[PDB]
C-alpha cells in the first residue's frame, strides 16, 4: 500500500570537505595523511649496511676505518654522522655529487 | 631486521598504505608525498541524513 | 507512520545502503538491494588506491645533514622544496575534496535511479507520495513487495485493480 | 502567453532566483521560493572564501633587489620562481572554471527540484506542459496557487474534480 | 524485439549520436536526432583546445648541453625540473580525467533530456516501458513517428483515442 525507498543515515555524522564551505558530512571516512612513524629503520627484506664510522665515499679510497666495506654491495645504506672518508686530511672535490651517485649504486 | 618498510628518513621509518604523510618532507624511498596538513579524510561513504 | 528518503534517511537499515520499507495489511517491512548497494560501493571503495598511484613517486636525497651544503644553494633548496610542498599540499586537498563531491553527488544518483526503476515497475498502479514512498492502489501482499524487489512485478496482473481504485 | 523555465528565464522576478507564475481566473502572477534561492545562494557564496584559504601562504624574501647574489644561483631562483609562477596561475584558472561549472550545474539542479516537488504536490491534479508549467484541470483561485507556493496544497480536495475533466 | 538506451546501445545508429526506433504497424525503423547530438559535440569536440591553451608557455635554456654548469648548481636544476615535471605530470593525467568524467556524465544527461522532451509531447497518450521505450495506446502510423521526431506531436489529437485505451 505504501511501499517506500531510503539509505544509510548514520547517527553521528563525519567532517569531510568539498567545493563549498565544508559541504556536508557523511556516513563513513577514513585517513589519507600519514602520521605514524616507527623510530627504527625496518630493514627486514633488504640487504642492509650500517657504514657507522666510515664515510660512504671512503668506501672508494680505503681508509682504516672503510676496511670493513671496501667491496660492500647492498640495497640500503644508511650514513652515520661519525662516519669520515679520509684519514689524511682532505675533501673531496664535488662531493655531494658522488654521495648521490653511490648511493643508487647496490 | 625483522620489520618490513620501504620509506625512509632520518626519524626512522614511515611504513604507509596511505597516499600522504606529515611526518618530514625530505623522506625517502618509495614514500608517500608530503603535505602540509595533518589529516584529510576521504568520502567513503553518502551523505547523511538523520531521521 | 513511514516515509522514505526524500526526507530523512533511515537508521534502521543494516544490511546495505539502499533499501525499500513497505507497510501492507500484514504490517511493516525491511529490505535492501544487492545492485545499488554494489554499483555505489564498487565506485567508492577504490578512490583511495586511485589516489595512492605511485608510478615514479621515488625520490633520493639531494641535500644532506651531515655536512650542510653551501649556505645559499641550501637556502634555494630549501625554498624550492617548500613551495613544491604549498603545490602538493594544494593538490591533495583539492583531490580529496572533488572525490568526496563526486562520491556524494554519486550516491545519492544511485538511489533516484532505483526510484524511478521501482515507479517503471509500478507504471500506472501506483502513485509517488512525494516522501519517497509510493502509493499502491491495490493490495500488495509480501509475496507482491517482494515481487517489486526482485524486480518481478508483473504490472498487468493488478493493473485493472489498480485503474479500477485509479 | 506564459511559459516557464525550460523555454527562457524571467527577466520579471527581482526579489529571488526562482519563483512561480500563473495565470488563473482573475489574471496573471508572480512570486519567489524562498527555500531553493537560500538552497543556492548557501552553497554559492562562500566560494569565495573557499579559495581564499591561506594556511600559510605568507613567504618572506629569498633574493633581495639592493644587492643582488651570485649571476647563476638568481637566475635559477628567477626560473624556479616563474615555472611555480606558472603552475600557479594553471590551478587559479582550473579552481576559478569547475567553480563555475558546480556553481551553474549546481542551480539549475536547485530549480527542476523544485519542479518535481510542485508536481507532487499537483499529483494526478495537472498535467505537466513541456515548458516547466503545470495545466491544472480545475479552478485554482489566488488563495489556491498561493496554497501550492507555501506547499498545502491538499490534493485530495480537488482531485475529483480534476480527474473528473481529467 | 526492440529495446531502448536503459537497457542497451545501439551500433545500428551510424548517422547520429541519438536517435529514434519505432516498431509500429508497418514495422521498424530508426532515425537521429540532430539538436541533442550537435548539443554534446559541440561541448566535446573544444576540450582538446582547452587543454592546449598556451599562455606563456613558451621557455628557453637556463642550463646548457655543451659547458656544463657548475655540479652543484646543476645538480639542484635538474632537482627543480624533476619536481616540476611530476606536478605537471600530475596536473595532464587529472585534467584528462575530469574532462572525461564531465564528457560521459554530460553524453548521457543529453539522453535522458530528450527522453522526457519525447515523453511531454506524449504528454498523456503513452506510458513509459522501462527500456526507455514508449507504449503508444493509439494506431501512430510513419508520418505520426515522424511528427514525434519532428516534435510536431499534436497530443489533443491522438489523445481522446489513446485514454480511451488507456
Amino acid at each position: 500500500d505504501k511501499i517506500c525507498l531510503g539509505h544509510h543515515a548514520v547517527s553521528n555524522g563525519t567532517k569531510v570537505n568539498t567545493l563549498t564551505e565544508r559541504g556536508v558530512e557523511v556516513v563513513n571516512a577514513t585517513e589519507t595523511v600519514e602520521r605514524t612513524n616507527i623510530p627504527r629503520i625496518c630493514s627486514k627484506g633488504k640487504r642492509t649496511v650500517d657504514l657507522g664510522q666510515c664515510g660512504l665515499l671512503g668506501t672508494i679510497t680505503g681508509p682504516p676505518q672503510c676496511d670493513q666495506f671496501l667491496e660492500f654491495s647492498a640495497d640500503l645504506i644508511i650514513e652515520r654522522r661519525e662516519g669520515s672518508d679520509v684519514c689524511y686530511p682532505g675533501k673531496f672535490v664535488n662531493e655531494e655529487a658522488l654521495r648521490q651517485i653511490l648511493r643508487e649504486s647496490g | 631486521a625483522n620489520c618490513e618498510g620501504d620509506c625512509y628518513h632520518s626519524g626512522g621509518t614511515i611504513i604507509s598504505n596511505l597516499p600522504f604523510q606529515n611526518i618530514d618532507s625530505r623522506a625517502v624511498g618509495k614514500c608517500p608525498r608530503y603535505v602540509k596538513q595533518r589529516s584529510l579524510l576521504l568520502a567513503t561513504g553518502m551523505k547523511n541524513v538523520p531521521e | 507512520a513511514i516515509a522514505g528518503f526524500i526526507e530523512n534517511g533511515w537508521e534502521g537499515l543494516i544490511d546495505g545502503w539502499y533499501g525499500f520499507r513497505h507497510q501492507n495489511a500484514q504490517g511493516e517491512g525491511t529490505a535492501a538491494d544487492y545492485k545499488s548497494t554494489q554499483s555505489a560501493i564498487d565506485q567508492i571503495t577504490g578512490k583511495l588506491n586511485r589516489l595512492i598511484e605511485k608510478t615514479n613517486q621515488q625520490f633520493e636525497l639531494i641535500d644532506n645533514e651531515f655536512n650542510e651544503v653551501e649556505k645559499q644553494i641550501g637556502n634555494v633548496i630549501n625554498w624550492t622544496r617548500d613551495s613544491i610542498t604549498e603545490v602538493w599540499s594544494y593538490n591533495a586537498e583539492l583531490l580529496v575534496a572533488m572525490e568526496n563531491q563526486h562520491t556524494i553527488d554519486l550516491a545519492d544518483s544511485e538511489m533516484d535511479k532505483l526510484y524511478e526503476r521501482v515507479k517503471r515497475q509500478l507504471r500506472e498502479n501506483a502513485e509517488e507520495d512525494g516522501t519517497g514512498c509510493f502509493e499502491i492502489f491495490h493490495k500488495c501482499d509480501d509475496d507482491c513487495m517482494a515481487s517489486i524487489r526482485n524486480n518481478t512485478y508483473d504490472h498487468s496482473k493488478y493493473r485493472e485493480e489498480a485503474m479500477q481504485n485509479r
